[PDB]
RNA sequence: CGGGGAAACCCAGGUGGAGGCCUGUAGCGAUGCUGACGUGCAAAUCGCUCGUAUGAUUUGGGUAUCGGAGCGAAAGACUCA
RNA sequence: GCAAAGAUCUAACGGAGAUAUACUCAACAUGCAACGUUGGAUACUGGAGCGGGGAAGGAUUUCGUGCCAACGGCACUCGUACACGAGUUGUUCGGAAACUGAGCACAACGUUAUAUCGUUUUGUUAGGAAAGUGAAGUACUGAAAAGGGGCAACAGAGAACCUGGGAUUAUAUUCCAAAAAGAAAUUGCAUGUGGG
RNA sequence: CCAACUGCAGACCGUACUCAUCACCGCAUCAGGUCCCCAAGCAUAGAAUGCUCUGGUACAUAGAGAAAGGUAAACUCAGGGAAGUCGGCAAAAUAGAUGCGUAAGUUCGCAAGAAGCAUUGGCUCUGAGGGCAACACAAAUUGCCAACUCAGAACUGCUUACGGCGGGGAAUCCAACUGUAUAAUUAAAACAUAGGUUUGU
RNA sequence: GUGGUAAUGCGCCAGGUAACAAAUCAAUCCUCCCACGGUGAGCUUUCUUUUCACCAUAAUCCACCUUGGGCCUUUUUAUCGCGUUGUUCGGAGCGGGGGCUCAAGAUUGAAAAAUGCAGCCAUUGUUGUGAGUUCUGCGCAUUAAAGCAAAAACCUGGGGU
């Protein structure tokens, strides 16, 4: 609901900023192994519980 | 049919300090407005009778 | 409420009357069929719960495409709009002609 | 924020409203005193 | 909002250094002079047009006079 | 094409449910072009979107039945489901009767038809359930006055 | 408040609204069908029927007592399947 | 096996999702089934609501434009899915600043080989010297006032603001600009007008 | 020094959305679980139950369609009426309101809705029950007006016809009673209870 | 500081507010129904002076009739009077005549038509009665071997300054 402390809000904001796909040019680098993020999180699959 | 109202001041429990009244506005809407608490008023000492003072 | 009502008394319902007054209503039909209209009102304006037989209490006149009703009894202005719609229902004009109030005591015919 | 507006641009702010966004940054809505034109200030800023 | 009962009091208020403007409102049978001032809006009601004209004419030129109308919708 | 956005905005602007918003089925191209509340307001002004009236719920049958009931129909032995006390509370009946009797006695004492002694005598009897109605009490008062006249 | 009585008291009509009182919703439970289901909607649920429903009543948040210890209107019940 | 919660029908528009054919053959007997939107019809929820707002819990699921590989145990042109770009505005609303409750336990003291133990609101810490101030006379300086410091209620106490808006795609008792659409209340410090 | 007027200033954090037959817990968009506020019309005693305007919904895989055998918050059944079965299990059955009437037993409170008998529709009428306005005693009367309930009469009709709503009687055993209680096979005669008694101080 | 016989009106220490339960009966705001009237829409083969919708007024201020409590002064009451739906009050001052106060409404205005709504540069614009509702008032007598939190902050007085 409405209430949360600011520190909790900032932790949730960092997770929101992290939840993104790999930019395409990263796959073109010499000797690259990254294909997908593999740390993607969906709100309805795994809980953070902050 | 009829109108139904909501709380507007972020406290949704009907305690003695959160009494409401229903008022119709110039825009023809029905809204809740908070009713102030009231004091019992000035009294003589409790041991002497506890009566309300004139004037 | 003070006096219990009887079924048999439903044969005579009498309108209230104007104490020291006389009301006037006018319908502006300015916009061939000026007949079949005054007489339509004459034989279809209910008075004292009885159609037709308009005595001296209600009077009509059709002047310059305008129809006036002068009465000393209490009538709602809505009643003559109701009669006008009943009239326009028969001739099948309701899709073009409409009636709108234009002032106190005054109705007017208009186009859609 | 009001004092910084006065220093950085020669404008006077009559009202500052603030919020903290869900991504963590702070945003300010700043109203000028109607003796300055926000459009001209925006043009000078370059936006 | 406060009422003013007298022309003398209305003049004294209209001449204060904080009277921003006076809105003149015409009603079917009365005229209302409303002075914005600083904390309160002051209203003087006149029921006579012959006096209302002299009041509308006796205005200082430091204060602005505004005719109240229904503004563009 | 989908006019969901226009229907939602028109519901918000006109202040009704979606069942009362009417979108013209021949002006779909025009309605497709409105993306803001301002544009939808212009559509409403031009008449491609209108508000329908509510459905009818008529009270005519109830009014006719009420006329019959006031005349005295449909309330016999076979139509009663609640108990007599639930239909007409005896405490309410007693309160009405006693208030009537006390008001009558006050009027007579103020108008000087009876004195304080007769008032005080009848007040306690009215509390004691000696008089069944206003006419009963009035007849008792008249009997008192007649006997007093003869003896005096 | 009416009637009776030497007295002590007795008979009757109202008013009033008591109770771990009665019938019955919401709530809190769980009798019978030994009904459904029994690789379930569900690692205990569903339907009808049934107990109680102003009290030793039901319920939110806070707070206090645990592992040979705690808590228990006492079933070796319950202490995160 | 995908059977509780009664139920859909019709036309037009949209879409690759059709009216999709070798001879022969006018059409049936050789392209079925299924979908979104608008209008119309028919029903259901039935104010202890598949209505409108909040706490706990969740944390972008919210809004717009696209897209339809996987996922939404049938389906999809649709989605709480996927991509890109956006959105939460307060002197007065809730909290804190600033109350006390059931309670907690820092200091002090005691105990223990061991503090990671005990006491700590029945007016109240500690064998216990726990007060740092106004005022008088420019900071300074030094008389009174037993019982140390703090936490614990977003439903108890406390708490100065109301309507209108043609003002959003999405926020509003928070946004609106001098005719502030406007009308108020309240706190701090300074001017001057009257009175001490 | 004291209002009041006027000038200037009024800091911090929260604020999207959800709150559930899809946003929370139950491995899931699971017929389970989860605190608070607002609450319309008619029938009716009514927050029972049935239907409806406002707001909401047509989402839960569908189509064609007379097998047997199932499940049901689905029905009937001639004659008999518990013969069935461990056992009337299940089903049937009673039923609202008003008047009359009501046994043994009893801690005098009850038992009791004991048991039982009768009436009830529709239509047209009649009566009763009120308010405030105008030392001398039938203003003991004139006018105006509301809201519903109860009682009586004439005429007329039944195919006994929505929903909702106790079956009753005579006895034995146990426990005084209301309550609690083996979450997931035991709700009892078990536990508690008021009352009685004893012990330490 | 100052008026009125008075109830009471105007410019360190001691009390009070915060501060607390049931039922009954009245209840205001608000909701619903009805009567009368204005505006729009529906039905119309027939019938229907008809059926449906709408007719709005926020905080904050000015001035000053009704109900319910407490009290003052004058006339002094008694087996007797006053009063509630209800379990009661009076020489420790009942009732009547005049007043003083408090609580809750009302009625004037200001705000405020300049707003809102609905037909279409113009029209409209509402006043009465029932029923239900816990604010509030009935001041602080619900079972009771049950008797119904506290503090900050604030208010008034007694004293001296
Ligand atoms: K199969
Ligand atoms: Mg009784
Ligand atoms: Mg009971
Ligand atoms: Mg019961
Ligand atoms: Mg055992
Ligand atoms: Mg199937
Ligand atoms: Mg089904
Ligand atoms: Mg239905
Ligand atoms: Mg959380
Ligand atoms: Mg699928
Ligand atoms: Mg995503
Ligand atoms: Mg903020
Ligand atoms: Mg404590
Ligand atoms: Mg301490
Ligand atoms: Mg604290
Ligand atoms: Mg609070
Ligand atoms: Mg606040
Ligand atoms: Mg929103
Ligand atoms: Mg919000
Ligand atoms: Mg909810
Ligand atoms: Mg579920
Ligand atoms: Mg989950
Ligand atoms: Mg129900
Ligand atoms: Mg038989
Ligand atoms: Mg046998
Ligand atoms: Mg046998
Ligand atoms: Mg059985
Ligand atoms: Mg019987
Ligand atoms: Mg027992
Ligand atoms: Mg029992
Ligand atoms: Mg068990
Ligand atoms: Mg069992
Ligand atoms: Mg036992
Ligand atoms: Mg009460
Ligand atoms: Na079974
Ligand atoms: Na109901
Ligand atoms: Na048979």
């Amino acid at each position: 609901g409405r209430f949360k402390p600011l520190a909790v809000k900032k932790k949730y904001a960092k997770k929101m900023n992290q939840n993104k796909p790999v930019p395409y040019w990263i796959r073109l680098r010499t000797g690259n192994r990254i294909k997908w993020n593999e740390k993607r999180r969906h709100w309805r699959r795994t809980k953070l519980n902050y | 049919s009829c109108p139904r109202v909501q709380y507007r001041r972020r406290m949704h429990y009907a305690t003695r300090g959160n009494r409401m009244k229903m008022v119709r506005t110039p825009g023809n809407k029905l809204v809740m407005q908070k009713r102030a608490k009231r004091s019992q008023g000035i009294h003589t000492p409790w041991v002497l009778g506890h009566k309300r003072l004139g004037g | 409420v003070a006096v219990r009502a009887k079924v048999g008394s439903r044969s005579y319902v009498r309108q209230k009357q104007l104490a020291k007054g006389k009301k006037v209503f006018k319908i502006d039909c300015s916009i061939d069929v000026l007949g079949n209209f005054e007489q339509f009102f004459q034989d279809n304006t209910k008075l004292n719960g009885r159609k037709g037989k308009l005595s001296d209490k209600v009077r009509l006149s059709m002047n310059d495409n305008v129809l006036t009703i002068s009465t000393t009894m209490a009538y709602r202005k809505k009643y003559f709009k109701y009669l006008t719609k009943k009239f326009l229902k028969k001739k099948d004009l309701r899709d073009w002609i409409r009636i709108l109030a234009t002032g106190k005591g005054t109705y007017q015919l208009k186009y859609f | 924020i009001k004092k910084a507006m006065r220093k950085l641009y020669q404008v006077k702010a009559v009202k500052v409203n603030t919020l903290i966004r869900p991504d963590g940054l702070k945003k300010a809505y700043i109203r000028l005193s109607a003796a300055h034109d926000a459009l001209d200030t925006a043009n000078k800023i370059g936006l | 909002p406060r009422e003013i009962k007298t022309l003398k009091e209305f003049l004294a208020i209209c001449s204060r250094k904080d009277a921003r403007c006076v809105k003149v409102k015409h009603n079917p049978s009365a005229t209302k002079f409303k002075v914005r001032c600083s904390r309160y809006l002051y209203t003087l009601v006149v029921n006579d047009k012959k006096k209302a004209d002299k009041i509308e004419r006796s205005i200082h030129p430091s204060v602005k006079k505004i005719a109240v109308t229904a503004r563009s919708h | 094409v989908s006019l969901k956005l226009q229907a939602r905005l028109a519901s918000s602007i006109l202040g009704c449910g979606r069942a009362r918003v009417w979108l013209d089925p021949n002006e779909a191209v025009e309605i497709q072009n409105a993306n803001s509340r301002k544009s939808v307001r212009k559509l409403i002004k031009d008449g491609f979107i209108i508000r329908k009236p509510v459905k009818v719920h008529s009270r005519a049958r109830w009014r006719k039945m009420k006329e019959a009931k006031d005349m005295g129909r449909h309330n016999g032995v076979g139509r009663r489901e609640g108990s007599r006390e639930a239909r007409m509370p005896s405490k309410e009946l007693w309160m009405r009767r006693l208030r009537i009797l006390r008001r009558l006695l006050r009027k007579y004492r103020a108008d000087k038809k009876i004195d304080r002694h007769v008032y005080r005598d009848l007040y306690m009897r009215a509390k004691g359930n000696v008089f069944r109605n206003k006419r009963n009490l009035v007849e008792h008062i008249h009997k008192i006055k007649n006997e007093k006249k003869k003896e005096r």
